[PDB]
């Protein structure tokens, strides 16, 4: 019985630690994945905008090399 | 000689305190621990329950245990609260949340060692310890879970001593939580293995007595405990005063327990009170055997008596007592098993309890006690078949298997009581 008593309380400790661990790792995975997604969204927007600045240069050249 | 008393949890400590109030008054011990009685019969076996300290002070051999302080602060402020040894108060802070697993495996385990230190110090100075009595409920967490843990640890360290409980069985009629049947089934499993004698004090019966018989429309814990304390005074009379019959815990066990697992007793008391009319010996005798006077809600006509102890208190004719005890046995012979001859024993003590000229206490080992276990078993199953409320227990590390095993063992106890009833 004493050995069963010790296994019950270790099982409880083990499950609580495991809950804390899994919640800590899930949160860290979500926050990473969210950071990367947001940054990829912003980087695509900037990249469309840089392509506009590039195209505006081709316009001023077309006009220069027209004359 | 010496008995060590332990009271655990809210219920255990409330009924425990009343027990000490009632017996300290019977022995002439006041709240300071001074003897101011009128009769040498009061002091002759005083050492069974009280240590003697310097100044002719009598101190209960009593240990007070809980996982929360509240009820023990209330004990200390109660009328006799100063009589207890201060070092014998052993309390945690956490509570057990009506959760047997907290009492037995997590919170209780943390505290149990400090309780055993006090048990050992009381035991060490006993001339010849006979054993232990524990007061507790089975429906909560501390008395039920931690109480049965204590019993198991006490047995491991005093394996040749007698273990006796006053165990309060839960009822929906006087109920605190839905999980009581779980806590009681888990506890009964422990009691079946690790006590020698258990007085089944059923809250169902106490309630029905207060309501039906005493006409109390709304019974409180105080009204239930008035019955418990009169019963406890009655069933320990033979331990506490000079006498022939059942004078120590082992001799009572030997007279009462024909098979080791069947050690669950149905107590009774007469007259029932919460009044001036003299009660005759015939009337005490009929009323003490009446279903309505039993503290376990079991119909004794639905089973048979394996053994009975009857204790009469007060000045009365011993001839008349013998005749009436013989009369109930002779007219109701079919309710007493024929294969244990002369299975009813009678004691008479001259000192009556407070406020009565005459009283009788009944202790029955009846196969009808199976009704109590079946009632608990049905309430257990109704929940357990849907695993309802189990997460309270599995969160403390317990598996379902432990619930299945406890239920199976209590169903076996029921089948055994049924076997001897049909024999
Ligand atoms: N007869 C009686 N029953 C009680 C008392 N207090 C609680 N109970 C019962 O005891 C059970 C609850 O356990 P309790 O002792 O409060 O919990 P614990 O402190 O964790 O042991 C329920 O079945 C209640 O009906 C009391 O003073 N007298
Ligand atoms: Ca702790
Ligand atoms: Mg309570």
């Amino acid at each position: 019985k004493r050995e069963h008593e010790r296994e019950v309380i270790q099982k409880a400790i083990e499950e609580n630690n495991n809950f804390i661990k899994m919640a800590k790792e899930k949160l860290a995975q979500k926050m990473e994945s969210n950071k990367e997604n947001r940054e990829a969204h912003l980087a695509a927007m900037l990249e469309r905008l840089q392509e506009k600045d590039k195209h505006a240069e081709e316009v001023r050249k077309n006009k220069e090399l027209k004359e | 000689r010496e008995i060590v008393h332990i009271q655990a949890g809210q219920c255990g400590n409330q009924i425990g305190a009343k027990f000490w109030e009632v017996i300290s008054d019977e022995h002439g011990i006041d709240p300071t621990g001074s003897y101011h009685g009128d009769s040498d019969l009061q002091l002759e076996r005083i050492n069974v329950y009280y240590n003697e300290a310097a100044g002719n002070k009598y101190v209960p051999r009593a240990i007070l245990v809980d996982l929360e302080p509240g009820t023990m602060d209330s004990v200390r402020s109660g009328p006799f609260g100063q009589i207890f040894r201060p070092d014998n108060f052993v309390f945690g802070q956490s509570g057990a949340g009506n959760n047997w697993a907290k009492g037995h495996y997590t919170e209780g385990a943390e505290l149990v060692d400090s309780v055993l230190d006090v048990v050992r110090k009381e035991s060490e100075s006993c001339d010849c310890l006979q054993g232990f009595q524990l007061t507790h409920s089975l429906g909560g967490g501390t008395g039920s879970g931690m109480g049965t843990l204590l019993i198991s640890k006490i047995r491991e360290e005093y394996p040749d001593r007698i273990m006796n409980t006053f165990s309060v069985v839960p009822s929906p009629k006087v109920s605190d939580t839905v999980v009581e049947p779980y806590n009681a089934t888990l506890s009964v499993h422990q009691l079946v293995e690790n006590t020698d004698e258990t007085y089944c004090i059923d809250n169902e019966a106490l309630y029905d007595i207060c309501f039906r018989t005493l006409k109390l429309t709304t019974p409180t814990y105080g009204d239930l405990n008035h019955l418990v304390s009169a019963t406890m005074s009655g069933v320990t009379t033979c331990l506490r005063f000079p006498g022939q019959l059942n004078a120590d815990l082992r001799k009572l066990a030997v007279n009462m327990v024909p098979f080791p697992r069947l050690h669950f007793f149905m107590p009774g008391f007469a007259p029932l009170t919460s009044q001036y009319r003299a009660l005759t010996v015939p009337e005490l005798t009929q009323q003490m055997f009446d279903a309505k006077n039993m503290m376990a809600a079991c119909d004794p006509r639905h089973g048979r008596y394996l053994t009975v102890a009857a204790v009469f208190r007060g000045r009365m004719s011993m001839k008349e007592v013998d005749e009436q005890m013989l009369n109930v046995q002779n007219k109701n012979s079919s309710y007493f098993v024929e294969w244990i001859p002369n299975n009813v024993k009678t004691a008479v003590c001259d000192i009556p309890p407070r406020g009565l000229k005459m009283s009788a206490t009944f202790i029955g080992n009846s196969t009808a006690i199976q009704e109590l276990f079946k009632r608990i078993s049905e309430q257990f199953t109704a929940m357990f078949r849907r695993k309802a409320f189990l997460h309270w227990y599995t969160g403390e590390g317990m598996d379902e298997m432990e619930f299945t095993e406890a239920e199976s063992n209590m169903n076996d106890l029921v089948s055994e009581y049924q076997q001897y009833q049909d024999a």
